[PDB]
RNA sequence: CACCCCCGUGCCCAUAGCACUGUGGAACCACCCCACCCCAUGCCGAACUGGGUCGUGAAACACAGCAGCGCCAAUGAUACUCGGACCGCAGGGUCCCGGAAAAGUCGGUCAGCGCGGGGGUU
RNA sequence: UCCCAAAAUGUAACGGAGGCGCCCAAAGGUCACCUCAAGACGGUUGGAAAUCGUCUGUAGAGCGCAAAGGUAGAAGGUGG
């Protein structure tokens, strides 16, 4: 993720594939321009549950995590992005997608599986280690049943920041 | 459709959409690209058409809701009374606001239901997928 | 009368149960409260001025009337009317009523084997309920044949629900098995 | 209507009227106050008439 | 609740008058009876019972009153406003006033 | 029920403003309750209008939302 | 202001407040202590209150730890908008120049300043 | 009285809402003292809601009526 320039304050930010952004933590807080194509080609494949290292010209490569993007309503084009500086140890309240595996009852004989919460906010005390996904096997539950967060297994030392009892997936009756 | 209590009269102004969150709830959605009023007539028409394409399905929210009383005056008269009663409620819809939202169907089988819904609505609209997560 | 006999049972309550750092940490009784509710049949001034007289004969205190507040209701409830007699009492005026109730009152219900056990508050505070007032020799049944009841609240310190098992046990109150 | 009324006040042997009368709702027959006529002293005002 | 003391420490304004405030503490056997120029964050002429007063406890009333009046007459202080506290005004705390202007 | 009704303007508002020299008896703000509160050097009328007792430079005090005061500095 | 610590009373005017919590004890404070009378409860010394030590720091209060709750809260980008100049039949939109939130994320804090009095290391 | 009314005041419409033509011998002066909704457990005939009792309780009440402002140190509730 090479960066040519880091503009100060309101600048040209040409629509020649330039996106404003920042990265910030306790100490340093840098500057703007990125790249629409390289960013969004990277932002899809790295979700928000994982990092990539950017560097303005000169030897300053440095870890960062995508956190909050801001884009054009009345459009779908990203305009601005926030990065948080990775610390290599302290826990970070990373979001994690909830996926699914297998065919449940209803998925064979009845209604559809429903991911009632697409993204949990587990604390995951992991520097480099993050869960890019979170698989939830459903071949068990029947119509009317719903898996809550208490039995959403959390990989390798990662506490849940949500309620134990809140519903996360729920096979639902047809129609 | 109609709401249960109110006040019952209003007005008119416009600017671009405040809170149109993309895809909460569903996987896929349709999204207005022009400002308009939209009728409970037209919302329920989109409902009744998309139900037929997803028969026993059940994957349809309506994150949009008629709300504004609007008041055609009686048909004979010169200007003079106050206002007519309301006929027909409408919800405002600014570009980039999401209106429709299905989940759990193949793209093409949802894209076709959105095409059928967009021929019933008074605005140009777009069909979309996923990316952004706010909070 | 019953004062040190109270205090010669609370001091043993210090011992066999727990081990508080302080004699002031001990469970103890604040006040006994009596609430007649004459609004179940509110006379315009007939019995309502009399029930205060009988409750006052019980205690040597003049009852206050807990009048209704706004809150008009299904059973037609204009605000200002009287609805409930109340007498709070403490110390010497109180322990006479309490020994009088452990004495000839509570034991002499026709159907009696103790009151509801160990279910009062999340705090240790407690509350007794009277079935009817027909358990007295201070009134003759022949006159007011349709005599009513009353409701008592036994106020006490305690942080723990299991620490209520002294205000009644080591004081002279049976409770159910 | 009428209930509240106007009512003149007359000094205990003075003159000075003052005519600010209030309700006949609860003051069924009462009406006495005090304020000064032409003698300096505040005096008794019988508000009969 | 105690809302009573704030109503009297407001009821006598800070100074729209130039007078002086005289806040007692007759909640113990520890009365302080201070004199306060509220315009400056300063206290002037206190009269504690706190060092003995010969073991008089509510009887000290007159003694702390005359000790205040002696402490303040020495400094040129003759305009008073008697700031009560939580307290009523009849006996123990009333005597501090009766003694404060017998000899103020 | 045709409801053509309404009520004459009430010239409410802040009259004398911050840093204006004033006089005794000047009316300094008009209000319904006590949006601005009396304060030192400043009285308050029966209709809750606060107004000067002394002459001079004026007020400026506003930290308490719902606790804002007018005053006069000699 | 030699260092602490306590009682009263102010400025500030939740970055100082709550909860979980630990320390405190006859120096101060507080509960318990008895009340025919001063005084008093629309019943009750629970409160006012009038006479006092022990007893206990239990309760309350004081002070520490604490960032789970609140409260404060950037930078960046926006939203809007003074003035300048335009597009669309219209609903509505754009460009230049300055001004610029709200919410959120980074974070920040379980305060800071007085005055008088009391007892301490004797 | 409140929108409209374009963050000063002002501002039309056979625009949109709603009140007044009174009350109060105390609902006034002052002096003193109390602090409200609402919910949860537990309680005599009442039990969704009488009344008591504990805990929560910037207020979610109340202020003679319409609304708006304001109000917890009270204008609210009570006595001399
Ligand atoms: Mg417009
Ligand atoms: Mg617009
Ligand atoms: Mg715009
Ligand atoms: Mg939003
Ligand atoms: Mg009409
Ligand atoms: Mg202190
Ligand atoms: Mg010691
Ligand atoms: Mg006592
Ligand atoms: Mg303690
Ligand atoms: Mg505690
Ligand atoms: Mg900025
Ligand atoms: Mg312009
Ligand atoms: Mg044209
Ligand atoms: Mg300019
Ligand atoms: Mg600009
Ligand atoms: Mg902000
Ligand atoms: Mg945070
Ligand atoms: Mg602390
Ligand atoms: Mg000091
Ligand atoms: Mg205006
Ligand atoms: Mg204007
Ligand atoms: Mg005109
Ligand atoms: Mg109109
Ligand atoms: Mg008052």
């Amino acid at each position: 993720m090479e960066l040519t320039a880091k503009p100060r304050t309101p600048k040209q930010k040409l629509d020649e594939s330039m996106i404003a952004a920042v990265a910030y933590n306790k100490e340093n807080n840098v500057s703007f321009a990125l790249d629409r194509k390289a960013f969004d080609r990277a932002f899809r494949q790295q979700s928000t549950t994982g990092l990539f290292d950017i560097t303005v010209e000169g030897g300053e490569t440095f870890p960062a995590l995508v956190k909050a993007v801001q884009m054009d309503k009345r459009k779908r084009a990203p305009i601005h992005v926030d990065f948080y500086m990775v610390t290599y140890g302290e826990p970070v309240e990373v979001s994690v997608p909830v996926h699914t595996t297998g065919r449940s009852q209803g998925e064979v004989q009845g209604g559809l599986v429903d991911i009632v919460v697409h993204n949990l906010q587990i604390v995951a005390p992991g520097p480099r280690r993050i869960p890019q996904e979170l698989v939830v096997d459903v071949t068990k539950m029947n119509i009317g049943d719903h898996i809550t967060a208490g039995d959403i297994k959390l990989p390798e030392g990662c506490t849940l920041a949500a309620d134990p009892e809140l519903t996360v997936v729920s096979v639902l009756p047809p129609r | 459709k109609r709401t249960k209590f109110r006040k019952q009269f209003r007005g008119r102004m416009t600017g671009d959409a405040k809170g149109g969150d993309y895809v909460a709830f569903g996987d896929y959605g349709l999204i207005a690209m022009e400002p308009a009023w939209i009728k409970s007539n037209q919302i329920e028409a989109c409902r009744i058409v998309m139900s037929r394409h997803f028969r026993r399905g059940g994957k349809i929210y309506i994150r949009i809701f008629p709300d504004k009383p609007v008041t055609k005056k009686p048909a004979e008269t010169r200007m003079g009374k106050g206002k007519g009663a309301v006929e027909y409620w409408v919800s405002v819809v600014k570009p980039g606001r999401v209106m429709f939202e299905v989940a759990g169907v193949t793209e093409e089988q949802a894209k076709e239901a959105f095409r059928l819904a967009g021929h019933k609505l008074p605005i140009q609209t777009k069909m979309v997928k996923r990316e952004v997560y706010d909070e | 009368q019953l004062k040190t006999k109270y205090n010669d049972q609370v001091r043993p309550a210090l011992m066999q149960q727990f081990g508080y750092s302080s004699v002031m940490a001990v469970p103890r009784i604040e006040k006994i409260v009596v609430n007649e509710g004459l609004g179940s049949s509110k006379e315009d001034s007939k019995a309502i001025d009399k029930a205060a007289k009988e409750l006052a004969l019980i205690t040597l205190q003049k009852p206050i009337i807990t009048k209704a507040k706004k809150s008009i209701s299904n059973f037609k409830l204009r605000q200002g009317m009287p609805v409930g007699i109340k007498v709070t009492l403490r110390g010497e005026r109180m322990y006479v009523f309490l020994e009088k109730l452990i004495n000839i009152g509570l034991p002499r219900i026709r159907d009696f084997r103790g009151i509801n056990p160990n279910a009062f508050d999340g705090r240790g505070n407690y509350n007794l309920g009277i079935k009817e007032q027909l358990i007295f020799p201070e009134i003759t049944y022949d006159m007011v044949d349709k005599t009513r009841g009353m409701d008592i609240t036994i106020v006490t310190t305690a942080k723990t629900d299991e620490e209520a098992r002294a205000l009644l046990q080591s004081m002279g109150l049976p409770f159910r098995k | 209507p009428r209930i509240i009324v106007k009512m003149e006040s007359s000094a205990g042997t003075g003159f000075y009227y003052t005519t600010t009368k209030n309700r006949r709702n609860t003051q069924a027959k009462l009406e006495l106050k005090k304020y000064d006529p032409v003698a300096k002293k505040h005096v008794v005002f019988r508000e009969k008439k | 609740r105690r809302k009573l003391r704030t109503r009297r420490k407001v009821r006598t304004t800070t100074a729209a008058s130039g007078r002086l405030r005289l806040s007692v503490y007759r909640s113990s056997k520890h009365i302080y009876a201070q004199i306060i120029d509220d315009s400056r964050g300063q206290t002037l002429a206190a009269a504690s019972s706190a060092a003995l007063k010969s073991g008089n406890k509510t009887d000290t009333a007159a003694a702390v009153g005359k000790a205040l009046a002696a402490a303040a007459a020495e400094k040129g202080i003759k305009q008073v406003v008697f700031d009560r506290g939580s307290y009523k005004y009849h006996g123990r705390v009333k005597a501090l006033a009766d003694a404060a202007r017998e000899g103020g | 029920s045709k409801n053509g009704r309404d009520s004459n303007p009430k010239y409410l508002g802040v009259k004398k403003f911050g840093g204006e020299v004033v006089k005794a008896g000047n009316i300094l703000v008009r209000q319904r309750g006590t949006k601005f509160k009396a304060g030192q050097g400043v009285g308050m009328g029966r209709d809750h209008t606060l107004f000067a007792l002394s002459d001079g430079k004026v007020v400026f005090i506003n930290k308490g939302k719902g606790a804002r005061f007018i005053s006069i500095e000699a």
